[PDB]
C-alpha cells in the first residue's frame, strides 16, 4: 500500500484524526499535529496590475515522541530533511529533482503540489534513554508550484 | 620507613591489608524474624548432630564452603540454604557418617606432639603419657584448606605462673598463610587474668577460642611443661564420604530437631529423599502442628511422579499441614555455570515467607505463596528436564501435589497452593491449615501468659484476648463475615467460654475466612 | 463489636497504634559543627522542583516533566554566649566568595549538611545528605524588646549542586587544590 | 509511618519519573493509577474519580521540634500525565513497558 | 537516671545552662553619636546578599554563587526633648548631599557604625563596624493619638561599599580633601 | 591515540555523555554541553527553481570550569579560536588551509566537513583566584562544506 | 605487532583474520522478544528431536549449509527458514529418522583410542575395559568439515593437582583449521583453576563444550591417565535419509513440540506433506489459540487442489484459527539458479 | 604518571601502556642489536617480559600491558593491580586521617568515606558494573564493617573494576 511513514501516524495515538497534518510523496509520509502559529498568504505584483504570486505557507509543527521516538521524532525529521534537500545527483542525470511532496490539512484540504522550502527547528528538547527527542517544533516554510488561478484555488477545498 | 604495608595486624597501631582476592564471594543480608525454620544438612565443616543458628553472615564459614553438585548429592542442601538465607536465619543440624573424625594433637608432659583422629561422638582418654589433647571442633578436615598452630611463650603472672601464647592461622591451596587469633594461657591450676580472666587451660580455651577444645589430665597438670613449636597442623582428620547417608543419622538429627528448645515454624526437606525420614519429619509435624516442606526427588518423570506421593506414606487426613513439592527443570548454577537441578522447596519457602512478611500485625498466613511478588524462581537457563513426558491435570490435582507454570515476564511460576491433604475439605487448601497453625500459636501465648493465675479473671482476660486477635484477622482481612446470612448470620466469629472444675477451663470459638481465588472460569463470545 | 463500623474503627486505631510514630526521631546535623543540633531549633527543606510545559493539543494540553529546578535549606537556630554560629557563618562565607572580590575554588568552602532519623536505641540512620554552600541568613532584626524569648535567626543554604552529588576529604597530600 | 514510608515511596517515585543521571524516562513506568471511590453503607465502594498522574513536587515542608501537639505531615502534588488519552497498562507482562524503537 | 532519654535530657540541660545566653550582652553605637546607645530601640542588619545563576545541564540545574549584593541597616530610635536624633540626622544628610544639588565628597559623611558584644564584667568587643550613610528615615506618621507611647522613628542608613571598608580621621593638617 | 581535548572531556564530570558536543580534527578536540538556543536551518534559492544552499548551524554551548579552569575554560576557548582562524601562513604555502573540523551531536549523529565561520561570547563572567573564568556562553556559526543531497544527508543520522 | 595477523588465539594476543578457503558463511543477529513461530523441519547439524531457538545469528551456524533442492524433498524447510529468519527470529524443531548415527572415540586406561558409531538416541555404556569416551552430539556425520582433538599436558592447579590442555577444531576438506574451543582440564573432581574455573572432566564437557559429551567410569577415573593424541578425528557419523520419514518421528517432533514451554505465536507448515503430521499440527494450532500457516501440495493442478483440502481434513470449525495456501509456480533457486518451489508460509507469517 | 594525572579529580590508573597515545618514544637513530630475530609473543606473555617495536609514524612502541603475575589470573594484567594499589592507598589514607577517634561515629565517617570514594570512583569510570548480573545483578560494590572487641574494627569490600581488553583477538567474516 502505501510506503514509510512517521509521526502519528497510526490512530494508537487515540487522537482527532482531523488535527493530523499530513505530507505524502511516492515514498514517504510525514503525520503531525497542527500547531498554533500557522499562516499563510498570497499576493501579486503591480506598479497597472502587472501580474500573481504563488501562493504561500508557514507551518510549524510540533511532534512528540509519545511511545516510540525512533519513529516519531528522529525518523520523522529524517524524512523532513530528505525532501527539502534537493537529491540531484542520484545517479539518474535523466531526471534528477529536488522534489515536491503533497500535502493534506485537516483530512479534506488538499494541496497537490508544494515545495518544502526552508525548514528549521531547535534541538535542545530533552531526550529519552538512548537519547532520542521527546519533543520539537519544526517550523515550514513552503510554496505554491504556481500563480494559481481563482478557479484552480477555490474549487479544491471541502 | 612508615609507608611500607604489613600483612596482618599484629599489636601496632597502623593498617595492615590482606592480598587482594579475587575468589571470594560475600553478600549482604539482615534478617527479621519473620519465620523460624531449621532443616537436616550435610556439610563441610561445622559440629554435626548439633542445632546451629545460621544467619546471613556466618553461612560461609561455620556451614562451610559451598561443594559443587558433581561432589556426591549435597550441593542440593547448600543451594536450599543459599536461597532460604535471603529471608531470615535458620537453626540448620548438619549430619556426618561414621567415617568422618575429627583430628587431636596430643602434647606429653615435655610437650611432645602426637597425632590421632577419633570418629565424632566418641570419648576422648588419655593414658599414662601425653599429658594432655587439643583437637578441633569446627569441622575442617585441616588438608582441604589447611590450618597450622603456633606455640610460644610470654611474661608471666603476679603469682609467677607460667604464660604461653597459642596462634592460630589458615593455610590455603596456594600456601598463603592468614593469621586468626591468638590467645595467652597459663597452665596453673588457679591461673587469673590480669583483668581477672580465668586463665585455666580448657576453660580459657573454651572461653575465648570457638574451633578447639582440651583435655587435660589433672595427674599431669601439675607435671606438664610447656615448650615453643612451630606450625602444629592437625592430621588424620576428614569427614569421609558425605555422599552415603545413613537413616540413623537421619533420625538422631530429627530426634535433636524435636529437642530443640527453639521455636521453629516451619521445616524443609533440604534435599532429603530418604522415606523413613520423611515420614518421621512428617510425624514431627503431625505432632507439633507445625508445616512440613517436602521435596520429592526431581528426576521423577510425570509417570512416576504421581505413585510417589503414595509412596511417601504421608497421605492422610493428619499429615495435611506439610505440602510436597517437585521440580522437574534444569537450571544453570550462579557460581560454577553448570546444568544443575535442585528443587524449589527453599524458594517457595522464601517466597512465601516475603509475602507474608509485608504484612503487619501477623502477618498475611492466608496470602497465596505464588504471584509475580512471590512466585519466582528465575536462577538461571531453565530448561525442562523430560521434554518427552507429559503431565495430567486430573491426576495430578487427585495427586495434590504442586506443579508450576508461565509466569509474567516469560518466568515461571507455581500454579498452585494446594496441600497433600487427600479428602477434598476446605482445610485441603493452604491458606487454612495456615490459619489454623496461627491461631494454635496465638492461643498458646495467651494462654500461657495468662497461665496459674487466680479465678474469677480468666474468663474475661480470654474474652478480650479473643476479640483483639479476631481485631488482627479481621485487620488482615483473613476472617469476613458470612456469606449465608439468613441461616448462617452475618456474625464472622463466635465464642464460647466456660469451666468444669477447679481446673479445666474450656473456649470454643468459630471464625468464617476469606476466598483466595485459586481457579478462575472466563468465557469469550461476539457480537458480530 | 460486630457491627461494620466498628470493626473499622478497630482495625484503623491497632493500625495507627501500631505503625504511627511522631515526629521523634529526628537529628539535623552539619560536618565541623559541633553542638549544631543542639541550637538548630527549625529545619525546612527542598530537594528541587521539577517544571513541566504545555503542549496545545485539540481540544487538550499535555504536560510533561522536564528538569529539577533546585531547592535549598534553611535552618532557624539560636547561638550561645559566644555567638559561636556566627563566627561559623562569618568562616562560611569568607570561604565562599574572597572579600577580595575573587572566586573561591566550589570545593573547599561546600558542607555535607545530613539529617538521619532516630531510633528507640538512640542509634541514626541516614534520612537526606545534600552538598551545600550558605548564601544569606536573611533580613534578621534585634533588639532590647526580646523580653521572653532569645535572638535567633535563621540561615539558608543553596545546595551545590542538583546533579553528582560528590565531595572529599581536604585532609590529603593531595588536597582540594588541583593542577592546571 | 515510623519508618517514613510515605516518603520512601516517594523518593521511587521521583526516581522513576526522572533519572539522576538526567535522562528522560519513559512516561509509562513512573505513572500511577489514583482513584476515589464512594463508600456505600455495606462498606462497598464505587468509582468517582480515577486519574493517572505522576509526583512533581512535595512543597516546602517545615520540619521543627515544636510540634509538640500534632504530627509532623506534609502534602505532596501529583500532575496528571495527560487531559487526553487516560490509558494505561500492567507492567507485570512478557511485553513489558519498553517498546521497539 | 539511667534510662537513655534522660541521660539525653540531662546532657542537654547542663549544656544549654552552661553555654547559652540570652540577648543580653548587645551595644550599639555611631561615631559621632552621644548617648545614642540609649536612644536607638531596634537594630535590623543585612551585610549583603550573594546572588546565585541557574544553568541548564540535562535533567540537572547547578547554581552558582557570583556577587554580594549589599545589604542596609536600619535602626528604630525615640528622640530626646530637643530632637537631638533630627539635628543630627539633618546634619548628616545634608553633609550627604549639597542642598544646591552638586555632589559631596564621599568621605566628609561617612560615618561608622559598631555594635560590640557586652561581657559580665561590663567590657564591650567588637561584632560588626559598617561603613554608612543616611539615605532616608522613611514615612513616619506623627500626630496626638500617641497617648501611651512616644513618638519614635527609623533611620535606614546604606553602607559605603561592600568593599575596602575604609575609613580616615578629618582631624588632621592633610583633611578629607584631595589634589585634582 | 587522539590529541588533546579540552572542556568535559573526561568522564570524572559524572554527567551524561550523550548531552555532550564534540568538535574533533587531526590535532584538537573540543567537549561542552548542549546548550539551549541551538538553531539550524537549510534552504535554497528560486526565481522556477534554480538550486540550494549549504546547511547551517547556530550552536551556544556553555563551559563551566568545575575543577581545572586551564584546561576547561582557557585551552577551550583557545582552541576554538586557533580553528576558526585562518592559518594560511604556516610556511607551507604548498597547502595552507583555514581547517575544518568534525562535529559529533548526541554521540550519534555526526557532520564529517563543517566551517566554523563564527564565533563570539563575553568575557564578563567571573573568575577564580588565579583569574581563569569560571562561565562561558560561546554561541557559534557553523557552515556545510557543500550543498548536501538528500541521498547525502537523510542516511548519515542514527 | 600490528602487522601480525593470526588463527587461533592461545596466550599471545593478536588481531585475526578469515583464511583464504573456498567456503565461508555468516549469522548475525539478535533475539525480537516479540512474537515466534514454531515448526518441524530437517536440516544440517543440531540435534535430532529438538527445540533450538534460532535466530539471525545462529541460522546459518548451527542449522548448517542450505542443502541441494534436488538433494530430497528437505530443501521445503531451508528455503523457509531462509526467507523467514532475515526478519524474524523462531523456535525451529528438528528430528532424523534413526537411521542417522553419531560417532565416538573412546580412550581407554592407557589412552588408547576406538572409534565407534551409534544411532542417535542410543546411550553408551562403560564396561570393565573402555577407560572413558566421547561421542559428538551436534548431528554432524563429521564429514564436512571434520572434528578434531588435540590434548597435551599443561601447568597444574593451584592445589597441584596435574592438568592437560585439549582443543577442539573443524578441519574443511581444502584444510583450513578453524579451532571452536581451548580447555585445560584434569582428572580431578575437585580440580579448581585459579580463576576457581573447575577442571573436572564431565562438568567441563557439559558446561564449556558444545558439541562433545563425555562419558567416565567413576571407579577408574581415580586409575586413569592422559596420553597426546593430535587431530583425531571422528568416524562412522551419518546424517543418514532424510527423504522418508517416519510418521512415529513426526508424531514425536508433535508431542515434544506441544511439551516445550517456549513462546511461539504461529506454526509454520515447512513444506511437510505427511497428512497426519499436518492433522497434529491443526490440532495443535487449535489447542493453544494460535495461527498456522499450512500448505498444499503445489504439484497438483487446480481442479484436484480443490478438493485436497478436505483430503487432507483440516476443514472444519476446529482449524478455524489456520490458514492454509497453495504455490503453484517455480521460482528460481539464489544458488543453483534451478526450477525450485517452495510455499509462503514464512514470508506470509513474516508480513503479518 | 601523564595518563593517571590527564584526570584532575582523583586520576585514573584503568591506563593500558600500549597504544602510541603513552608508548612513543623515538629517541635517535634506532638500530635493532638482532633484526633477523623477531619475539614470540606467545612466550614472552607467559614469561610476563614486556615487549616493543616500531609504529606507523616511526615512534618505538611497547607492546604489552601485562606485570609479572605468574598465574593467568586478572592480577596478570597491568593497569587492574594498579587499581586496586591506588584504592588500597586511598583507603589507608583516610583510615589513618579517621583514626584514633572515640566509637559510636567511626562506623558512620568510614562509611560516608567510602561511599563519596566509590562516588569519585563511579565519576572516573573506574567502577564498572559486574559482568555477570546473575550473581551480583549490576550492583558493582559490596561493604560491610564489624566489630571484634574494644579494637579491631574488621571492614571487607569488594569491587568490580574495568577493564582494557589485554586478551586481544578479532574475526571478521564474509558474505559473497
Amino acid at each position: 500500500m502505501a510506503p514509510i511513514a512517521y509521526g502519528v501516524y497510526s490512530q494508537a495515538d487515540g487522537v482527532s484524526p482531523y488535527l493530523k497534518v499530513t505530507l505524502t510523496n511516492s515514498q514517504y509520509q510525514v503525520t503531525g499535529y497542527i500547531s498554533q502559529g500557522a499562516a499563510m498568504n498570497m499576493a501579486q505584483n503591480w506598479e497597472v496590475w502587472e501580474g500573481g504570486t504563488p501562493p504561500t505557507f508557514t507551518l510549524p509543527v510540533t511532534f512528540i515522541a509519545l511511545n516510540n521516538p525512533f519513529i516519531e521524532v528522529s525518523g520523522a525529521i529524517a524524512a523532513l530533511t530528505a525532501m527539502i534537500s534537493p537529491e540531484l545527483k542520484a545517479a539518474n542525470v535523466g531526471g534528477q529533482i529536488p522534489e515536491r511532496v503533497t500535502l493534506n490539512i485537516g483530512r479534506r484540504i488538499n494541496i497537490t503540489d508544494v515545495a518544502i522550502q526552508d525548514l528549521s527547528f531547535d534541538l535542545d528538547a530533552p531526550r529519552d534513554s538512548n537519547g532520542y527527542f521527546l519533543k520539537n517544533t519544526v517550523n515550514l516554510q513552503l510554496t505554491g508550484s504556481s500563480i494559481y488561478n481563482s478557479s484552480d484555488i477555490v474549487r479544491a477545498f471541502q | 620507613s612508615q609507608y611500607s604495608i604489613q600483612q596482618s595486624l599484629g599489636n601496632a597501631s597502623g593498617v595492615a591489608v590482606s592480598p587482594i582476592n579475587a575468589d571470594a564471594t560475600l553478600s549482604t543480608g539482615v534478617a527479621l524474624n519473620s519465620s523460624l525454620w531449621a532443616g537436616i544438612g550435610v556439610f563441610a565443616r561445622g559440629k554435626p548432630f548439633t542445632v546451629l543458628a545460621v544467619t546471613e553472615s556466618n553461612y560461609e564459614d561455620v556451614l562451610g564452603e559451598p561443594l559443587k553438585p558433581s561432589s556426591g548429592s549435597q550441593f542440593e542442601p547448600i543451594r536450599h540454604v543459599y536461597e532460604a538465607i535471603q529471608q531470615t536465619s535458620g537453626y540448620v543440624v548438619r549430619a556426618v557418617p561414621d567415617d568422618a573424625k575429627f583430628p587431636i594433637i596430643m602434647f606429653d608432659e615435655s610437650g611432645e606432639p602426637a597425632y590421632s583422629a577419633l570418629p565424632y561422638g566418641s570419648e576422648i582418654e588419655l593414658d599414662s603419657g601425653e599429658a594432655f589433647a587439643i583437637y578441633v571442633d569446627d569441622g575442617d578436615p585441616c588438608i582441604s584448606p589447611t590450618r597450622e598452630l603456633t606455640i610460644e611463650t610470654a611474661t608471666a603472672d603476679s603469682a609467677g605462673n607460667e604464660r604461653f601464647l597459642l596462634k592460630l592461622t589458615q593455610t590455603t591451596s596456594l600456601g598463603v598463610v592468614t593469621t586468626l587469633e591468638t590467645h595467652t594461657v597459663s597452665l596453673a591450676e588457679e591461673a587469673k587474668d590480669d583483668m581477672g580472666r580465668l586463665c585455666y587451660l580448657p576453660t580459657a580455651l573454651e572461653a575465648r577460642s570457638k574451633y578447639l577444645r582440651a583435655v587435660v589430665n589433672e595427674e599431669l597438670i601439675s607435671t606438664a611443661k610447656v615448650t615453643n613449636k612451630k606450625s602444629l597442623a592437625f592430621t588424620g582428620g576428614t569427614n569421609g564420604d558425605q555422599s552415603k547417608i545413613s537413616t540413623a543419622a537421619y533420625l538422631r538429627a530429627v530426634k535433636v530437631l524435636n529437642n530443640a528448645p527453639y521455636m521453629y515454624t516451619a521445616v524443609l526437606g533440604l534435599g532429603c529423599y530418604d522415606n523413613a525420614a520423611i515420614t518421621a519429619l512428617g510425624k514431627i509435624c503431625a505432632d507439633r502442628l507445625i508445616d512440613g516442606f517436602f521435596d520429592v526427588k526431581p528426576t521423577l518423570t510425570y509417570a512416576e511422579a504421581l505413585p510417589a506421593v503414595e509412596d511417601t506414606g504421608l497421605l492422610g487426613t493428619d499429615y495435611v499441614s506439610c505440602s510436597v513439592y517437585h521440580y522437574p527443570f534444569s537450571c544453570k548454577d550462579k557460581w560454577t555455570q553448570s546444568r544443575v537441578v535442585f528443587g524449589l522447596s527453599g524458594v517457595a519457602y522464601a517466597a512465601k515467607a516475603r509475602g507474608v512478611k509485608k504484612n503487619s500485625d501477623v502477618g498475611g498466613w492466608h496470602y497465596s505463596p505464588a504471584g509475580e511478588e512471590r512466585a519466582v524462581i528465575a536462577r538461571a537457563s531453565i530448561q525442562p528436564l523430560y521434554p518427552e513426558d507429559t503431565p495430567d491435570e486430573e491426576a495430578m490435582v487427585k495427586g495434590r501435589l504442586n506443579k508450576v507454570s508461565v509466569g509474567t515476564s516469560g518466568q515461571m511460576i507455581i500454579d498452585d497452593a494446594l496441600t497433600c491433604c487427600t479428602q477434598d475439605n476446605y482445610l485441603h487448601f493452604q491458606h487454612v491449615p495456615s490459619l489454623m497453625n496461627a491461631i494454635s500459636r496465638f492461643f498458646v501465648q495467651l494462654a500461657r501468659q495468662m497461665k496459674h493465675s487466680p479465678d474469677g479473671i480468666t474468663a474475661a482476660g480470654l474474652t478480650k484476648g479473643m476479640t483483639k486477635l479476631l481485631d488482627r484477622f479481621v485487620a488482615s482481612g483473613a476472617l469476613v463475615a458470612p456469606r449465608d446470612p439468613d441461616a448462617d448470620g452475618t456474625e464472622p466469629y463466635v465464642l464460647k467460654v466456660t469451666q468444669a472444675e477447679f481446673d479445666k477451663w474450656e473456649v470454643v470459638w468459630a471464625c468464617c475466612p476469606t476466598g483466595v481465588a485459586r481457579r478462575i472460569q472466563g468465557v469469550p463470545l461476539l457480537i458480530k | 463489636g460486630v457491627g461494620e463500623r466498628e470493626v473499622g474503627k478497630l482495625t484503623s486505631i491497632i493500625m495507627n497504634k501500631m505503625l504511627f510514630a511522631q515526629g521523634w526521631q529526628f537529628s539535623v546535623e552539619v560536618d565541623g559543627l559541633e553542638g549544631a543540633d543542639f541550637f538548630a531549633k527549625d529545619i525546612t527543606y527542598h530537594d528541587y522542583s521539577i517544571e513541566y510545559e504545555t503542549i496545545k493539543i485539540g481540544g487538550g494540553n499535555i504536560l510533561q516533566p522536564t528538569e529539577r529546578s533546585p531547592g535549598q535549606i534553611t535552618m532557624m537556630v539560636r547561638d550561645t554566649v559566644d555567638g559561636l554560629v556566627l563566627d561559623w557563618f562569618k568562616t562560611a562565607k569568607s570561604r565562599v566568595i574572597n572579600p577580595d572580590g575573587t572566586g573561591n575554588i566550589p570545593s573547599q568552602y561546600l558542607l555535607n549538611v545530613r539529617i538521619y532519623r532516630l531510633l528507640s536505641s538512640g542509634l541514626t540512620k541516614l534520612e537526606n545528605e545534600m552538598t551545600v554552600f550558605p548564601v544569606t541568613t536573611g533580613d534578621v532584626t534585634y533588639a532590647r524588646d526580646q523580653v521572653t524569648e532569645f535572638k535567633s535567626f535563621p540561615m539558608t543554604f543553596a545546595l551545590h549542586s542538583t546533579f553528582n552529588q560528590s565531595s572529599s576529604s581536604l585532609a590529603s597530600l593531595l588536597g582540594f587544590s588541583f593542577s592546571l
